[PDB]
């Protein structure tokens, strides 16, 4: 499958929206540090198994 | 006690050459503590004095102090370096919000700052801006507080304002109200006997604290740091901290972690649930009763609350242990 | 033993193959609803510890 | 490749930190070290320090 | 808003003469302040017969 650019990034708190918009894209602005998100991004992969 | 001879310090003439540049000298002194008090003085008040200085500033139109703005011959930058040398004394507070209102022609000084009954200015020619067409207008909220050494935003890396606005722009803190400090020892003519000096203390300030207040506060905390030098208990740590947790750590997250809606939020602030151990004990016939909470607010307390694994209506009669 | 073995038995684990409601149900004797209800009752059991909690994230 | 992709620029500042390769005109080349307070350096006859 | 106090203190006595005593929280500069000026204290402004 195709990887999309989203903000219903999984395994994700209230620091999604704290920094990204309705979309996923940081707010022009905004100040970050190491760890924060820029742009969310999630890739399809079933399987795994578990 | 019994023993000693020693003499007192006392204040002389505080000649005010002007406004930033003061003299403090102190006459009544020896030879040996003329020359100690010297380095002690200067030190404590090059360093530890206190000072209002410029924390954050929300200009409008603004988002990153790398933007600029119609009609600015500066950047926003420069804007925040110029606020950075603001003279600012505080009356009675620790945080006022000056706000500044400009337009037109002309350069824009810290004279254009609405006037407050509690803010004194030194210098109200303080250059801050410079707009250029008449068409031109800004409006910024400033912020100041009151410190001590330095402190930059880079230290408070979040740890004010959990949310804090996008136009909210920080300004490294310079709070030291002294640029320099000079001392000469001199033999004093002291009128009295014959080997006694007078410890002249040549300072130089912006004008936002006066020699009084200034000499003082250093002396008293030399004094106050000198108090531990008298009694020696060698007092330790008890330590030993508990390790050992009779709950689950999560029940001490307050309920902002759970992440619902506005409505819901208000109604467990107003029912007085501020952590999550209160809302997980706490079951749905107390929470039909609670004002403004309908069918789809609860729904989304038992799902937002069953997602993390918790239930509702719990209990846990240890609640809450136990500092 | 009737709790830890319908868990395990039901999410297999330590056991390879894993079976359903009925294969658990027939050595049980008590048919589907009842191994399920105890199946719940453990799950209910873990909402305290903390140890699976983190492991989670 | 495929698709779209996204960038973001973000300017940090930084201050000169202890470690910093630090130097001259005449090949005097130099490492910062420590920060050393203004109150315990070097100063005259007036309040100048260095 | 004002200052610390130092609070782990430890003193070991060589002997009855001998002795080091060291006092760990301080501020800047406190440590060299308090050192010179104890130091210019003990050094000649103690009384003594001699």
């Amino acid at each position: 499958g195709p990887e999309e650019i989203t903000a219903d990034i999984p395994n994700v708190g209230e620091a999604a929206l704290s920094k990204l918009d309705e979309s996923g894209i940081v707010y022009i602005g905004a100040e970050v540090t190491g760890g924060d998100i820029l742009v969310g991004k999630v890739t399809p992969k079933g399987e795994t198994q578990l | 006690g019994s023993v000693t001879e020693f003499l007192k310090p006392r204040l002389v003439d505080i000649e005010q050459v002007s406004s930033t540049h003061a003299k403090v000298t102190l006459e009544p002194l020896e030879r040996g503590f003329g020359h100690t008090l010297g380095n002690a003085l200067r030190r404590i008040l090059l360093s530890s004095m206190p000072g209002c200085a410029v924390t954050e500033v929300e200009i409008d139109g603004v988002l990153h102090e790398y933007s600029t703005k119609e009609g600015v011959q500066e950047d926003i930058l420069e804007i925040l370096l110029n606020l950075k040398g603001l003279a600012v004394r505080v009356q009675g507070k620790d945080e006022v919000i000056l706000t500044l209102n400009k337009s037109g022609i002309g350069p824009v000084t810290a004279a254009d700052i609405t006037h407050d009954g509690d803010v004194e200015i030194v210098k109200p020619q303080h250059v801050i801006c410079h707009l250029t067409d008449e068409n031109a207008s800004i409006s910024m909220r400033i912020k100041v507080q009151r410190g001590r050494g330095y402190v930059p935003a880079s230290t408070r890396i979040h740890s004010e304002e959990d949310e804090r606005p996008i136009g909210r722009l920080l300004v490294d803190a310079c709070y030291s109200p002294v640029e320099r400090i000079a001392y000469n020892v001199e033999a004093a003519r002291v009128e009295q006997r014959t080997d006694l000096d007078k410890l002249v203390i040549e300072m130089e300030t912006n004008g936002t604290i006066d020699p009084e207040e200034a000499i003082r506060r250093a002396a008293t905390i030399l004094a106050e740091q000198l108090e531990a030098f008298v009694d020696l208990r060698d007092v330790r740590q008890p330590e030993v901290k508990e390790e050992k947790p009779e709950f689950d750590p999560i029940l001490l997250r307050p309920v902002d972690d759970l992440e619902l809606t506005v409505r819901s939020a208000n109604c467990l602030k107003a029912e007085a649930i501020h952590y999550i151990g209160d809302l997980v004990q706490r079951t749905e016939v107390e929470l039909l009763k609670t004002p403004n909470l309908g069918k789809k607010s609860l729904t989304e307390i038992k799902d937002v609350l069953a997602s993390r694994g918790l239930s509702l209506g719990m209990r846990l009669e240890n609640w809450p242990p136990a500092s | 033993a009737r709790e830890a073995k319908v868990l395990r038995m039901r999410f297999g684990i330590d056991m390879n193959t894993d079976y359903t409601l009925e294969e658990v149900g027939k050595q049980f004797d008590v048919t589907r609803e009842r191994i399920r209800q105890i199946e719940a009752k453990a799950l209910r059991k873990l909402r305290h510890p903390s140890r699976s909690e983190v492991l989670r994230s | 490749g495929v698709l779209k992709i996204v960038k973001v620029y973000l300017a940090v500042k930084r201050r000169i930190q202890p470690g910093d390769k630090m130097a001259g005109r005449h090949g005097n080349k130099g490492v910062i070290s420590k920060i050393n307070p203004i109150e315990d350096m070097p100063y005259d006859e007036n309040g100048t320090p260095v």
